[PDB]
């Protein structure tokens, strides 16, 4: 940097340890879960799914203005989960990379190929002593023409992976453990049961069996591979479903 | 503090405990490093001699030549006050004078009046190292403590200096504060310094070595925005002789205060980084 | 109740708790570890003379260091170090050429140490350990001016720099008068 | 010291950059390069020091990297800076044979490397390029040279010398038993392996743990050729016939 | 005593919630000397207190264009910095648009100037304040800026030395300026002025430099003994 | 000499200055601000002027990484055939000269 | 040495000599001030040296205007008489090439008076740490050979780490306790190096978690407000900001 | 704490926390409240304003700065700072005017802005701006919309937060209140009452509140409050806390 | 003694003369993914150990084994995004490579340029090392061919070698194992039982990744493959 690098091994990201480790991208992951949310995607037949459970703490704070869902083109999504000023800053970041892409060819980018774009972003910010890491999980979903549905998240650290279920945030490990063994005995999930195993993961980690405005879900099908999110009536009366059944 | 891109850089200590670290080496008590250290040992001592003697001097003034007051000054703006003020009238006959060296400097002229050479004086308008501070407790005092001598330490501090719940430029462009000794039964005068408050260096090294040898001192320590000869910063050391512990000294304010005028245009060269 | 151990005076960016930059004040010492020049404006002229501390009978005193001309009228008096003299007597010096070969006109004496002190107050990374003198009689008349680390100048009548700068400005008080002609 | 030991810009009080002593004592840890200048061509003895049983060799030489068809030099020290600066070496002599269409003169291209290497010194953020090489050459200035070049940009000719491990040892070795103006590169081959088998205790120079790379001149053509195992095995097998009539001798 | 970590850059924050080196750069203004800045409806006058009479002339008050110009209190480096600056918006502004630039607008200008050195590592915050007295159409101006990036607008003021004294008496006479002549401001300018002086000093046509704009006046540094005219008129520091 | 000298001379420049028009349009002031500061931060790392340098992180961050132009296969500069002195290179990157 | 604040020194045997061992970001000292106003040790006098930078004061620790009175000095020392406690004091920073003989001063001092079991508070750095020291608790004792066996065992019943010994002991930050430990073990006088591994700035929270660290094995409170603190502590980032700003 | 992670803005601390920003949160801190409450009817901004000197010529050290017409702003923290985003914000919705032709939504104004004290967040070097600032619009064809732009460079909306130094006394005093069927004047009364509520005499001087606002009353540009509507509310403010 | 100074520059050389952000950036090697190079008669096998072994995994997404040109691929132990970056620009340069000699750059000569990223990386200063290491195989001229890049930036041809965890243990099994003569039919079985050895559950296409070079040219073993592989051994 301008002051430049710091002595000692957790002090800055371009030094490594005695074991091997950077451990500003490990507290990256602890910005991941210093969010104070969880979010769960869910992969299936026909749909991707991302859904997260709602805080908005202040009254005052109008609920419309506050969300971890947002699109970065038509037809793929993210949830965030992580601090929100490097959230918003990695979701405008996929707009920009999305567009030169699309610039650069003339067709749009793929849901892995956004998620391995940012995470050597994320790669660069981890090499450079300037730079550091944005504390802040993107969980892309969309339709892709050959492979369908894509389920895929990035990290601070920079490593970009494929998924047929993801959970990342507060409780993370806790609804991935949820999801091994929902996917262990798959049905190939339409959109309604994809969504389903998604509200209900995060109401069991959490055990917040939700109101539809204590949950945010996001959701894109092979019918309709515009990425699109829930009004309050749909989440509603799909909790009310899972509440039924 | 990086002179490339990236340059792997630690923090200033409180504590110089690194530099104690380096004391233990002495570089590697190599026998160049060690001699080239005592080469700056006798380049950073004191070194008291008087100027009639032409000499130098060994081991006290106050245990040498009899101390019944001993009347420091600890900057330029002290130094004046004692020039103004005391010695306005009076010989005040030099005995003694510290000569040393340090980065930042400048006299450390001693006396005693011709009348009295009971009573003592000092004027230190250089700085003296926190090395050589307990070197000129072994020069000027020496040996053999007496507890008979009133310390009168008056020190010159900045605005700045002083912790206060008010901001450094909310507090008044002048002041002054106290602290006094155990033994010393005399007024503080001004208002004693705050507990978060506190000295260092050679004034602090006085009235220190004075309370552990329980000797009846008061450091009186100007708290004022200028560090320069200034008649404000002189005429807020005024309070100082109108107590005991220099009011046998002090004579004819008028007089003392014309010579004050003096002072003020004595003048320097100043240099051109403010206008 | 504890002594720190805060440096504000090993980074010329940095203030002290007064608000001093002393590596400025620092370089101020770095200009009185170098040599004594004594200038004096007259209505008559400016002269500069300055000590060249010549040690030994080896080093050739034939030689001229410590005083250089800028053009026709301008010359400074170099005082503090001259390898950091020398890159603002070349700054006046071009800038008064390019003055002679824009205008058809040789620079003001406030006008060339304008040009030199933007040469300076630029940190080189380092308050500039020289002091300049410059003595002219342009166009307006005769000027002594004074150059510092800080990198700023400021008019003079009579100025002594450098080694005993306050030792021979004193002198200078008691000696300089208005009406000095050039000789004296 | 403690201090002065950082930026590799920064001067200690007696005048010394520990940063550039420390990249002479990692071309101390490295692979024993032991170069002998003789009268017939100008050798370059090493110890082949990776010699693992699953490790392959697909090049021509281990250590020793060849210039341009007049030079050769050899490498001890860090392996990364090494490669590098041997891609820097063949460059420098070739753009030398582009604008004056002769082989390099040796002097100037060692020369050429010591300034990247000095800059890599003077420049603060830059680290020591911590090799030194014993660069075998032939001109038609000087007839046949050995060099060597340090972290530094201090550079140097020889009669013989050697880079690396047991370096001064076996320059020791080459005072004792080297005879300017006597030593044919045969006696120089034969007091390569000698000074080597006396320097380091590799059983009795097994002949995959040395290499020597011979810069000659036959024909007016100036012939850089590695000894073959074969060769060094012979060379190594009269060296022990050597000792073993000399132990019956004695 | 832990502000010691926090101190000595200007781009980092305390635990306390403070950059000290932008309070230490406001403590600079003070090593600089007492300039006074008061106006009226028809002009805007400066005054600045002087600190050899051979050597170190002191151009405290400097004229930036016809309309404009300051009085220094700190740094000097920087204040040749900052009224350059002001001497080229004001030129730019009578080149293309030809007219005057608004005092307070180029006020403004020295306020995000000496922002960017706070907000950026490798720079210090401008170690002086200003008093930056013009005329516009608006009518006359004062306008103090700090050695922090912020800065005010006054109809009067005095930064730099002991200068409390002088601040004091513009609040006692704050009234009387508004409706004042050219001289009448400038000798409560000088009052002022005498107030931050000790009662032993005076202003004696020595340490008195008086800049004053207004409504034909163009900035105009009286100097010397062109002081000397307002001084005839003022009497009886008591 | 020709057109396309110049049009070629500047097209980085005359483009990445284009993307920061369009994000400054749309994204915002920031979007251009944040790239410009990676950019150069990651272009304070490459050796010395005098050798050939793999800046991979300002590659990949302009997204070259995937992609070639004639400016990578012609003129090998790797290969650069006019080298000057090491230190004289070093002064003028560090404006010296 | 010592010099009593009355006429006669007290007898200091049959007790434990505390310190502040002046350590990284003053850690050691501002522990050490928790402990002379939580359990109230008296002033017997001045440790009063050539090798601490001198300086003066009020009492730290002056609750009424009576205390206010009192002056400080760079090298204090305290007394619990009740528990056999001492509490040296030392309010400053050290002079170069004069660690090593208040370290010697201290030993001779506490050998010749008969305080027994010595004890530090110190720092070392959070940084130059281990990965595994990074991983553990940040606080460490340093016992010596000399040290009484039963309360070894103490040490080993409270199941403590002990200062990481980079070899031969290290303790990176606190200058004169490394020295002090050094020449304890020549001495064969008995002391318990205990510290905690710090960053620098704000060390307050480090000075109660190290007077705790204390609390647990020595028991000077009930091994669990807990900790009065000096009247001086206080405007401890400097005066107030400004009006201009904020 | 993280006093080892404090030094610059491109460190994590152990628990993966920026401690840069969060002392840019003490920065708005030590500045005097700014609150202000999305009405009905537009937005109304109050501010407790503490005039420093006398001398200073009223309109100077101003809270209230008006970004653009349909929008403007009430600031905390550092006044260099505030004027900073000020001109982030003028500049952004000017040309935001220039491009797509009409104000700028103050959703995406705000959006812009934070991110932008966003990017001051991240690169070591720089420093997070020392403040906090909220916007205020009111349009006919939008409504009444209040956005709060953190130092750390977040942007939520809101019905009626504070920014600065007796902001959750000044949150709790606005959620004891409805301003959800009130009026521009109606709030008014109410945010001078809240300044006066939070407002010390005890630890601060001479408060000389500001108040502004936006809606149907000023033609959905944002305005200062006049001087009679504003006494009245001060009066009200006055009798309230008499009350 | 700690020496801690030295151990967090990289531009730094120690009082002895070591590189010690090297060394820890090949500590961040040697806490890696377990990986087995053994170059055979009829080609070489990459035979690699994945870092997930999950439920929840895209098989279509990851690789551990990546070609660079039709006859190159490569694998890796340490760091997955830095793997990935400089595999990035692998491909770039072989397909530079391709442009001036119109040649499918060698295994040796690709593995320098990738190297000679290394090597910048080590060198500056505000910059860390990549803290992985490249088992870059592939057939030219009648030939196999596997390397081992570094950190540092130094490469060697290899026989037989492995990288990443128990990855000693992985070239001691190895040298007991490997024949000069093995061919590739043989070496992929022998590459699987060095992960046998470097291995933490049970082994399945899942759990491992296989990717092989021959006469053809460089591919990744299909999931059947690999599993038919592991059912034969």
């Amino acid at each position: 940097m301008s002051r430049g690098s710091s002595a000692g091994f957790d002090r800055h990201i371009t030094i490594f340890s005695p074991e091997g480790r950077l451990y500003q991208v490990e507290y990256a992951f602890k910005a991941i879960n210093q969010g104070g949310l969880t979010s769960v995607a869910v992969r299936g037949k026909d749909c991707a799914v991302i859904v997260t459970q709602k805080k908005v703490p202040d009254k005052l704070l109008d609920s419309s203005t506050v969300t971890h869902l947002f699109k970065i083109t038509e037809n793929i999504g993210c949830v965030m989960t992580g601090m929100t000023a490097d959230s918003r800053s990695q979701v405008q970041r996929a707009r920009y990379e999305a567009a030169n892409w699309k610039y650069k060819y003339g067709y749009e980018i793929p849901v892995d190929m956004l998620c391995k774009r940012i995470a050597d972003i994320s790669q660069v910010y981890t090499q450079n002593a300037e730079m550091r890491p944005l504390g802040c999980c993107m969980i892309l979903i969309g339709i892709d023409e050959e492979q369908g549905p894509q389920v895929y998240k990035c990290d601070p650290a920079g490593y970009y992976c494929g998924f047929k279920a993801t959970a990342a945030g507060v409780k993370q490990t806790e609804s991935t453990s949820f999801l091994e063994k929902k996917v262990k005995k798959k049905f190939d999930w339409t959109f309604e049961q994809t969504v389903e195993t998604a509200i209900t993961c995060l109401s069991t980690v959490l055990s917040i069996d939700f109101k539809p405005s204590e949950i945010e879900v996001g959701v894109v099908t092979v019918e309709n591979p515009k990425f699109r999110i829930l009004t309050e009536a749909e989440i509603d009366a799909h909790l009310v479903a899972l509440a039924e059944r | 503090a990086a002179t490339f891109f990236g340059e792997v850089v630690k923090a200033p200590c409180r504590a110089g405990t690194e530099d104690e670290e380096e004391e233990e080496e002495g570089r590697r008590e190599t026998p160049e490093d060690r001699e080239v250290r005592l080469q700056l040992a006798r380049k950073r001592e004191v070194r008291l001699l008087r100027r009639q003697t032409k000499t130098s001097l060994e081991v006290s003034l106050l245990e040498k030549y009899p101390c019944s007051k001993f009347i420091i000054a600890i900057g330029n703006n002290a130094v004046a006050f004692l020039s103004s003020f005391v010695m306005n009238s009076g010989v005040w006959e030099e005995v003694g004078c510290a000569k040393l060296w340090n980065e930042w400097c400048a006299f450390c002229v001693f006396y005693h009046l011709k009348s009295n050479p009971s009573v003592f004086l000092c004027q230190c308008s250089c700085y003296v190292a926190e090395d050589q501070q307990y070197q000129w407790l072994e020069k000027v005092f020496g040996s053999c403590p007496r507890k008979n001598m009133q310390i009168t330490i008056l020190t010159c501090r900045h605005v700045t200096d002083y912790k206060t719940s008010e901001s450094t430029g909310s507090l008044p462009s002048p002041f002054l504060r106290a602290l006094k000794t155990q033994n010393f039964k005399d007024s503080a005068c001004c208002p004693l310094l705050e507990q978060p408050n506190i000295v260092h260096d050679l004034p602090a090294a006085v009235l220190s070595y004075c309370q552990v040898w329980k000797i009846p001192a008061i450091l009186y320590l100007c708290y004022t925005d200028v560090m320069k000869l200034d008649l404000i910063t002189v005429e807020a050391f005024k309070p100082i002789l109108s107590t005991r512990s220099l009011k046998g000294l002090v004579k004819n304010i008028p007089q003392s205060t014309e010579i004050l005028k003096k002072l003020m245009t004595t003048n320097e060269i100043q240099s051109n980084i403010y206008t | 109740m504890f002594l720190t151990r805060s440096e504000y005076d090993r980074g010329v960016n940095t203030f002290s708790p007064e608000g001093r930059l002393f590596q400025v004040e620092y370089a101020i010492e770095a200009i009185k570890l170098g040599s004594t020049a004594i200038g004096i404006q007259t209505s008559e002229g400016v002269c500069l003379a300055v000590e060249k501390r010549i040690t030994s009978p080896l080093m050739e005193p034939s030689s001229i260091e410590k005083i250089v001309e800028i053009d026709a009228h301008i010359g400074c008096a170099m005082s503090g170090l001259i390898a950091d003299a020398k890159t603002l007597i070349d700054k006046a010096r071009v800038e008064t050429q390019n003055h002679w070969f824009t205008y058809n006109e040789t620079m003001t004496v406030e006008s060339v140490t304008q040009a030199v002190s933007n040469l300076a107050l630029q940190f080189m990374s380092r308050p500039f350990g020289v002091a300049l003198l410059f003595g002219g009689v342009d166009e307006k008349g005769p000027q002594l001016f004074h150059m510092d680390p800080s990198g700023t100048f400021v008019q003079c009548d009579a100025r002594a720099i450098g080694s005993a700068s306050e030792g021979a400005q004193s002198s200078l008080q008691e000696v300089y008068h208005k009406s000095m002609t050039l000789k004296e | 010291s403690r201090r002065y030991d950082s930026r590799t810009t920064i001067f200690s009080p007696e005048g010394r950059l520990y940063q550039v002593e420390y990249a002479m004592e990692a071309i101390g840890h490295a692979g024993t390069c032991l170069g002998i200048l003789a009268n017939d061509g100008v050798l370059l003895a090493a110890e082949r020091r990776n010699i693992h049983k699953l490790l392959d060799e697909v090049f021509f030489s281990e250590k020793i990297y060849k210039l341009n068809e007049d030079m050769a030099c050899s490498v001890a020290g860090i392996t990364s800076d090494a490669n590098v600066l041997t891609n820097e070496l063949r460059l420098i002599a070739q753009r030398y044979l582009l604008q004056y269409q002769e082989p390099i003169p040796c002097e100037q291209l060692v020369t050429a490397l010591c300034d990247i290497k000095q800059a890599y010194t003077q420049f603060g953020g830059k680290r020591p390029f911590g090799v030194s090489l014993l660069y075998i050459g032939w001109d038609k200035h000087y007839g046949f040279q050995l060099y060597q070049s340090d972290p530094s940009g201090n550079y140097g000719g020889w009669k013989a010398t050697c880079i690396g491990n047991n370096s001064a040892a076996a320059v020791s070795m080459l005072k004792q038993d080297y005879k300017e103006g006597e030593m044919t590169l045969k006696s120089a081959l034969a007091l390569a392996i000698k000074v080597l088998n006396k320097t380091m205790d590799v059983s009795k120079l097994s002949a995959e743990k040395v290499e020597i790379a011979t810069l000659t001149r036959e024909n007016g053509k100036t012939v850089i050729r590695v000894l073959k195992q074969k060769e060094v095995e012979q060379l190594i097998k009269k060296h022990e016939e050597e000792e073993a009539k000399a132990e019956r001798e004695k | 005593m832990f502000r010691n970590q926090y101190d000595n850059d200007v781009t980092v924050w305390s635990p306390q919630g403070r950059i000290h080196q932008i309070e230490y750069a406001m403590e600079a203004v003070k090593q600089g000397s007492a300039t006074v800045g008061l106006k009226s409806k028809t002009h805007a006058v400066l005054v600045a207190l002087k600190r050899s009479e051979l050597a170190a002339h002191q151009k405290k008050i400097l004229h930036v264009d016809n309309h404009i110009g300051i009085s220094i209190a700190g740094l000097t480096a920087d204040a040749r910095l900052l009224c350059n600056f002001m001497r080229q918006e004001c030129l730019d502004s009578r080149f293309v648009f030809d007219r005057p630039l608004p005092v307070s607008r180029l006020v403004s200008l020295i306020g995000s100037k000496t922002q960017i050195p706070t907000q950026r590592y490798g720079r210090r915050p401008y170690g002086v304040g200003l008093l930056i007295a013009g005329y516009d159409d608006m009518g006359p101006h004062i306008f103090q800026t700090c050695p922090s990036a912020n800065y005010f607008d006054c109809r009067a003021m005095s930064i730099g030395a002991r200068s409390q004294s002088a601040r004091t008496y513009l609040e006692r006479h704050m009234s009387e300026f508004m409706e004042c002549n050219l001289n009448e401001l400038v000798k409560h300018g000088l009052r002022a002025l005498r107030e931050t002086l000790p009662a032993e000093q005076d202003l004696t046509t020595k340490n008195v430099s008086i800049g004053i704009v207004g409504k034909d006046l163009e900035f105009t540094i009286y100097d010397d003994d062109d002081v000397s005219p307002f001084l005839e008129g003022l009497e009886e520091r008591p | 000499s020709h057109p396309l000298e110049l049009s070629e001379k500047n097209f980085q420049l005359n483009q990445d200055k284009m993307n920061f028009s369009t994000l400054r349009n749309i994204q915002g002031l920031f979007a251009p601000l944040k790239l410009q500061m990676e950019f150069k931060a990651v272009q304070q790392v490459q050796r010395l002027p005098f050798l050939s340098s793999s800046n991979l992180s300002l590659d990949v961050l302009r997204g070259n990484d995937e992609t070639i132009g004639f400016e990578d296969i012609l003129n090998d500069p790797s290969q650069s055939e006019v080298m000057g002195e090491p230190h004289l290179m070093v002064e003028y990157k560090l404006g010296l000269l | 040495m010592f010099v009593p604040c009355g006429e006669s020194a007290p007898d200091l045997a049959g007790f434990t000599l505390l310190m502040p061992a002046v350590s990284v970001g003053n850690v050691g000292q501002l522990a050490m001030d928790l402990i002379i106003s939580t359990l109230n040790m008296s002033k017997i006098g001045y440790f009063y040296t050539d090798c601490l930078v001198p300086m003066v004061g009020n009492n730290p620790y002056a609750t009424t205007e009576g205390n206010s009175t009192e002056l400080s000095i760079n090298a204090e020392v305290y007394s619990l008489p009740s528990r056999k406690l001492v509490a040296l004091q030392l309010r400053s920073i050290f002079i170069k090439y004069k660690s090593k003989p208040f370290c010697e001063k201290l030993l001779s001092w506490v050998k010749s008076s008969g305080c027994a079991r010595v004890i530090v508070l110190s720092s070392s750095h959070s940084y130059q740490r281990n990965d595994l020291q990074l991983r553990s608790t940040p606080f460490r004792y340093l016992l010596t050979p000399s040290m009484q066996k039963s309360v070894q065992n103490k040490i080993k019943s409270l199941n403590w780490e002990e200062m990481e010994k980079s070899r031969c002991i290290r303790i990176p930050g606190g200058g004169i306790t490394k020295t002090l430990y050094d020449e304890s073990c020549s001495k064969e006088i008995q002391m318990a190096v205990l510290l905690k591994f710090v960053s620098e700035g704000d060390n307050i929270p480090d000075a109660l978690g190290l007077v705790e660290y204390l609390n647990e094995w020595l028991q000077i409170l009930k091994p669990l407000s807990r900790w009065k603190i000096p009247s001086s502590w206080r405007l401890l980032f400097g005066s107030g900001l400004p009006p201009a700003l904020f | 704490i993280g006093t080892g992670y404090d030094l610059s803005a491109s460190t994590f601390s152990p628990d993966g926390r920026v401690f840069q920003v969060e002392y840019a949160m003490k920065a708005v801190e030590n500045s005097s409240t700014a609150i202000g409450i999305r009405c009905k009817d537009g937005v109304v901004f109050g501010v407790e304003k503490l005039v420093l000197s006398k001398l200073y010529e009223e309109g100077s050290n101003k809270r209230l700065f008006n970004v653009d017409r349909h929008v403007g702003m009430a600031v905390a923290g550092l006044l260099a700072d505030a004027r900073s985003l000020a001109d982030i914000a003028r500049e952004e919705a000017s040309n935001f005017r220039s491009n797509f032709g009409y104000n700028i939504p103050l959703k995406h104004l705000a959006d812009r802005v934070a991110m932008y004290v966003h990017a001051y967040t991240l690169y070591s070097a720089v420093r997070p701006f020392g403040c906090s600032f909220m916007l205020g619009s009111y349009s006919v064809n939008d409504g009444a919309q209040l956005y709060m732009i953190d130092p750390s460079g977040v942007s939520y909306g809101y019905w009626g937060c504070a920014i600065g130094k007796a902001r959750q006394a000044a949150k709790t005093e606005i959620e004891k209140l409805q301003m959800k069927e009130m009026t521009c004047r109606d709030i008014v009364k109410e945010v001078a009452k809240i300044i006066y509520i939070v407002h010390d005499e005890v630890k601060d001087k001479a408060f000389e509140l500001e108040l502004s606002w936006v809606g149907e009353l000023t033609n959905g540009r944002h305005e200062i409050v006049p001087k009679d509507i504003r006494e009245e509310a001060e009066k009200y403010a006055k009798e309230s806390l008499k009350e | 003694m700690a020496e801690r100074g030295y151990s967090f520059s990289l531009t730094t050389f120690s009082p002895s003369g070591k590189l010690v952000q090297i060394e820890y950036a090949l500590a961040a090697v040697a806490g890696g993914a377990p990986s087995v190079g053994i170059k055979a008669a009829n080609g070489v096998v990459l035979a690699t150990e994945k870092k997930q072994k999950s439920i929840l995994y895209d098989e279509r997404s990851v690789h551990k084994v990546e070609p660079i040109t039709k006859h190159i691929g490569l694998v890796y132990s340490g760091m997955g995004p830095d793997y990935r970056v400089l595999v990035h620009r692998a491909r770039k340069l072989a397909q530079q490579y391709y442009l001036v000699y119109q040649e499918p750059i060698p295994t040796a000569q690709l593995v320098q340029r990738v190297a000679s990223v290394m090597q910048e990386y080590t060198q500056s200063g505000g910059v860390r090392p990549f803290g992985v290491s490249l088992l870059i195989c592939g057939w030219n001229e009648g030939r196999p061919y596997l390397f081992q890049s570094d950190p540092s930036g130094a490469y060697f041809a290899w026989k037989a070698t492995a990288m990443g965890k128990n990855y000693v243990n992985g070239k001691t099994f190895l040298e007991k194992r490997y024949n000069e003569d093995l061919e590739l039919e043989d070496a992929i079985h022998t590459a699987i039982l060095t992960l046998k050895e470097s291995f933490e559950g049970q082994m399945t296409e899942d759990n491992i990744e296989v990717g092989i070079c021959n006469e053809a040219g460089f591919r990744r073993l299909t999931p059947t493959e690999v599993k038919d592989y592991l059912a034969a051994i």
